[PDB]
C-alpha cells in the first residue's frame, strides 16, 4: 500500500500521497450555511457548504470559519470537511494509508487529542503523525539548520531550527495573519470609501491581495512619490461590476507586518521579533543562520519582502558579517511538499502511532510521542 | 400635437427623480481623488515605533556607554 | 427533469441524503473494476448487481406538439 | 384624458375596456423619446387607422407610443417610483455584489405589459445606460409570457413534494387561517 | 467675539453658540422641489424648500435626502442648506465665529476634504474644526473613559473610548440606522395592509415611531402576550384622515437592532458588536466599561432598549462582574451639547484650523490636524 498526507496549515487545504509532486486539489476550508428560505421547492435543501462548491454557491450562503488564530474552531464542522474532502477529491478510505497532521507548533494540546481521537475512532486509519511545519519547510527548503517565516492564513511564526534539533524555548508564535490583516483593509478602505462588510465580501480583498499588493521599499521615500505619482495607483475591476483604483491603500497594508500599529498591538514586528529570537539564542551559531534565513506561504507571496526584510536586518545586524535569505518560488505549497517528504522515509514506519497504542493508552500517547 | 410644458416638466422631474444619476455623479467622482498626506495617525504610529523596541532602547545606552568601562 | 438546467449531480446529492441513509437494499456501490463510475447498488431476485450515471435524464424526455400531426394528417401520403 | 386631446371620449366601465383591444392591436414601445417625437413632427406612418368595434373607424397618433412611456415615466399619471429600470437596478444594488453578473445574464419579464413589442429593448438600452458596460447584459422575453404562471404553476402541481407540503383540512379543524402565514410563504 | 458649531449629525440639524444650553433651532436636512406645473401664476417659483418650511409646504414638493447613510449625498445641495441655516436663523456672517464641524468615525476622506474646502471658500470662517461624535458624547456625559451607542438618523457606532485616548482599531460602524429601519416598517405595514409609498408619507412614520413604539423586553414572551391580548395594541390617527391601530407591528421594529435578519445582513447586532468590539479591546479595562455603558440619539429614545442590552450582557458577560448602562434625558441633543463644551475650552485656539493654513496647504492639512 501507499501513504497520504492532509495539510491543515490554513487557507486552502492540501492533500496528496507521498511521492506525487503536488497535492491533487486544495480547498479553503470556508463553511458556509444558507441564509434564506428555500423557496424552490424543487431544491434538495443541504444545510452546510463547503470548498469550490460553496466558492460558487456563496452568495445565500454565510459563511463560518472553522479556524481561528490556526486554533480550528468547531471539530464537528471539520468533520464534515474532512470526510468531504476525503471521499469527493480523494476517493479514499481511511484504512487505505497512513496520515500526517499539520500543526502549528505551540499551541493547545486540545487540538492534538481530540484531531487524534476522532481520526483514530471516527475514520479508523493505520498510521497517524502530527508534524511541526518548519520540520517540513527545512526537509523541503534542504538545508538541515536554518529559521523559517511563514505566516499563513493562520498564526505566524518564527522558529530557529539547528539542524536535527529544536530550540522551543527560542520560538515565537504570532496571530498577525493576513486574514486579520485583509479586515483591518476595510478600515482603510472607507477611505475611499466603497465599502463592505460580510465575510464574502472580505474574501472578495484575497483577489487584491494576490494582485494588487507589494512591498514598500522604504516608507517615507514611498510617501513622497505617492505626492509625485499615479503609477503607485491602478485599475482595478470588481470581481464583477465596477472598476476600482487603488493608491498608497496597496502598498501600507504590508507595512502593518512591520508595524502592528495600524491594527495596533505590541510585537516589535517580524524583523525585530527575528533577531531578539536570535539574541536568545546563542552566539556562534548565529552566522549560519544569517547565511540561511527561510520564508514562505501567504505573506510572502508578496513581491519584495525579502529585500526590506535584508534591509532591516542590515540596520540591525552588525554589517560585518554575511547575510542572505532564501525566497523559492513554490513557497505557499512548500509544506505539504515537504511533508511528502516527510512521509517517504521508512523511520516513520518505526515512528507512525498505530491504532494499537489509541487502543491502550489515550490521547495522550502524542504528547510524549510526537512533538 | 406638441412638445410642451406637460412633457418638458415631465423630463425636469424625471432628472430629480432619478436618484443615482446625481448621487452616482456627485459620490462616485469625487471618491476617486481621495488622499493626500503623510497622515499624523502615521506620525503616531511612527512615535510608538520609535518607543517600541528594545534594538533602538536597549542597544543606545548599551552599546554606547559601555564601551568605556574603567 | 423538469427542473432545468442543471446536473445529475443533483440528484446523486439527492439520493444520498433520501436512500442511501434509508433504503436498506440500495447501496454505494464499492469500488470494483471496469468502469470510471458507478452510482447505484442493489439486491435483485439474480443476485446484486451495480449500475451507473451519465447525465442522461433528459433522454427519457418526452415533448409534444400537436401541430406536428396535426398538419401531417393534411398531408397527401 | 389622453384621449379627449383628440376628444373622441367616453367614459364607463365597458367603455374602458374597450381599449384594452386597442391596447392589444396599437400599441408598441417606443424606441426614443425625443428621437420618437421627431418622428413625428415628420411622419404619418406612427400614425394608424382603427375601427370602433362597432361604428367608426378611429385614427391614432403618438398617443399609442406615449402610454407605456409611463412605466418609465410615472408622471404621466404622477407619482414617484422612478420607473420599472429604475427601481430594478435600485434593487439590484440593494442586492450583494457577486451575485449581480447573473442576474445581468438572467433576466425576465412576463404577461400584461411585456406583450408590447419593443419593452426589452428600449430595457436594454437604459441598462446598458445604468449597468458599467463591461459586464455581460441580456433579457429573456418568451412568447408565452401572460400564460407563463399558471404554465409554471402545472409544474409546481406536478412535483411529489407538495404531498409533503400541501395544507390539509385536518390542520385547519385544528388551527385556523393562521397555519398558512407559518407554513407557506 | 463668540464661537458657532453646527451639529450636521443628521437628522434635524443644531447649531448654536458657545455656552447657550441648547441649540437655538433645529431641521431636518429635508430638501424638496416642486412636482407640478405651477399653475397660479401670482406665485413666486422658488425651487428648492428645505426645513419647516418645506415640512410645511410638502405636498406638491418632492423630498431629496442629502446625506445616506451618513455620507453626504449631493455638496451644492448641502450648500443651500447651509446658507439658509445662517442666514434665516442664525442670522450670522461666516466671519463672525470659529465654526465646528460633527462627524461620522471612519468614513471617506471627501467629506473632510469638500466640507472644509467649501466651507473656507464659500464661507469665510476665522477658525474650523471636525470632531468625531464619541468624544462629544463622553464629554456631556462626563465620563473620560466609555463606549458609545448612538444610532441616529444615520450610521450606527460602536466606538470604546479610553480616557483620553482613541482606539481605531476597536471601532464598528454600521448602516442600521432608523431611516432604513423605517422603509422596512412599510414592508411590515401591508400586512394591515394600509399602504402608501413616498418620501413624505415615509416621514409620517417618524411621528408612530415617536409615539408609538416600545422595546420588546423579551421576543417569545411578548409573542405569548400577542396571542393573549390587545393591550398590547394601540389606535392611532393619521395625521389627519383615520385613526389607524397597530399589533405587535410596532414592537417588531425594534428587534432588527437585535436580528438584522427583518432586512436582511449579517452583523450580529448591536450588543454582539458591542461584546465583539469588547473582546477585540483588551483584558483588564473591561471592567470599567462594563460599568461605564452609554447610549444615545436617534433609536435610544425608546423606552426600555437599555434593559435588553443589560439583559443581552448578562448572557454574555461573565455573571459575576458588575453590568450597568446609562440613559440619560437629553440623548438627542447630547452631541451639540458636548460640542458647546468641546468649544469652550481654550486649548481649540491652539488647535483649531486657520485660514492661514488653507492659503498654505490643502485640505490635506485635516487629515493630520484633526483625528
Ligand atoms: N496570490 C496570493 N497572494 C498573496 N497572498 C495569498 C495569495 N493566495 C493566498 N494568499 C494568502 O495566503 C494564505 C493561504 O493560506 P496558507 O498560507 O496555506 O496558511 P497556513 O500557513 O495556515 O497554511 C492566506 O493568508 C491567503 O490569503
Ligand atoms: N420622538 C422620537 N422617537 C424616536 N426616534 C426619533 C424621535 N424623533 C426623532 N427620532 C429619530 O432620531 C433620529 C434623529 O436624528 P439623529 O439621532 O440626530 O441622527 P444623527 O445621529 O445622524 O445625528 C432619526 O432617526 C429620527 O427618526
Amino acid at each position: 500500500t501507499t501513504a497520504l498526507v492532509c495539510d491543515n496549515g490554513s487557507g486552502l487545504v492540501k492533500a496528496g500521497f507521498a511521492g506525487d509532486d503536488a497535492p491533487r486539489a486544495v480547498f479553503p476550508s470556508i463553511v458556509g450555511r444558507p441564509r434564506h428560505q428555500g423557496v424552490m421547492v424543487g431544491m434538495g435543501q443541504k444545510d452546510s457548504y463547503v470548498g469550490d462548491e460553496a466558492q460558487s454557491k456563496r452568495g445565500i450562503l454565510t459563511l463560518k470559519y472553522p479556524i481561528e488564530h490556526g486554533i480550528i474552531t468547531n471539530w464537528d464542522d471539520m468533520e464534515k470537511i474532512w470526510h468531504h474532502t476525503f471521499y469527493n477529491e480523494l476517493r479514499v478510505a481511511p484504512e487505505e494509508h497512513p496520515t500526517l497532521l499539520t500543526e502549528a507548533p505551540l499551541n493547545p494540546k486540545a487540538n492534538r487529542e481530540k484531531m487524534t481521537q476522532i481520526m483514530f475512532e471516527t475514520f479508523n486509519v493505520p498510521a497517524m503523525y502530527v508534524a511541526i511545519q518548519a520540520v517540513l519547510s527545512l526537509y523541503a527548503s534542504g538545508r538541515t539548520t536554518g529559521i523559517v517565516l511563514d505566516s499563513g492564513d493562520g498564526v505566524t511564526h518564527n522558529v530557529p531550527i539547528y539542524e536535527g534539533y529544536a530550540l522551543p524555548h527560542a520560538i515565537m508564535r504570532l496571530d498577525l495573519a493576513g486574514r486579520d490583516l485583509t479586515d483591518y483593509l476595510m478600515k482603510i478602505l472607507t477611505e475611499r470609501g466603497y465599502s463592505f462588510v460580510t465575510t464574502a465580501e472580505r474574501e472578495i480583498v484575497r483577489d487584491i491581495k494576490e494582485k494588487l499588493c507589494y512591498v514598500a521599499l522604504d516608507f517615507e521615500n514611498e510617501m513622497a512619490t505617492a505626492a509625485s505619482s499615479s503609477s503607485l495607483e491602478k485599475s482595478y475591476e470588481l470581481p464583477d461590476g465596477q472598476v476600482i483604483t487603488i493608491g498608497n491603500e496597496r502598498f501600507r497594508c504590508p507595512e502593518t507586518l512591520f508595524q502592528p500599529s495600524f491594527i495596533g498591538m505590541e510585537s516589535a514586528g517580524i524583523h525585530e521579533t527575528t533577531y531578539n529570537s536570535i539574541m536568545k539564542c546563542d552566539i556562534d551559531i548565529r552566522k549560519d543562520l544569517y547565511a540561511n534565513n527561510v520564508m514562505s506561504g501567504g505573506t510572502t507571496m508578496y513581491p519584495g519582502i525579502a529585500d526590506r526584510m535584508q534591509k532591516e536586518i542590515t540596520a540591525l545586524a552588525p554589517s560585518t558579517m554575511k547575510i542572505k535569505i532564501i525566497a523559492p518560488p513554490e513557497r505557499k505549497y512548500s509544506v505539504w511538499i515537504g511533508g511528502s517528504i516527510l512521509a517517504s522515509l521508512s523511520t516513520f514506519q518505526q515512528m507512525w502511532i498505530t491504532k494499537q497504542e489509541y487502543d491502550e493508552a489515550g490521547p495522550s500517547i502524542v504528547h510524549r510521542k510526537c512533538f | 400635437x406638441x412638445x410642451x410644458x406637460x412633457x418638458x416638466x415631465x423630463x425636469x422631474x424625471x432628472x430629480x427623480x432619478x436618484x443615482x444619476x446625481y448621487x452616482x455623479x456627485x459620490x462616485x467622482x469625487x471618491x476617486x481623488x481621495x488622499x493626500x498626506x503623510x497622515x499624523x495617525x502615521x506620525x503616531x504610529x511612527x512615535x510608538x515605533x520609535x518607543x517600541x523596541x528594545x534594538x533602538x532602547y536597549x542597544x543606545x545606552x548599551x552599546x554606547x556607554x559601555x564601551x568605556x568601562x574603567x | 427533469c423538469m427542473f432545468p438546467k442543471a446536473t445529475d449531480t443533483s440528484f446523486k446529492n439527492k439520493l444520498y441524503e433520501q436512500h442511501l441513509g434509508k433504503s436498506n437494499n440500495f447501496q454505494k456501490p464499492k469500488p470494483a473494476k471496469g468502469k470510471a463510475e458507478a452510482h447505484f447498488s442493489l439486491v435483485h431476485y439474480a443476485g446484486t448487481v451495480d449500475y451507473n450515471i451519465i447525465g442522461w435524464l433528459d433522454k427519457n424526455k418526452d415533448p409534444l406538439n400537436e401541430t406536428v400531426v396535426g398538419l401531417y394528417q393534411k398531408s397527401g401520403l
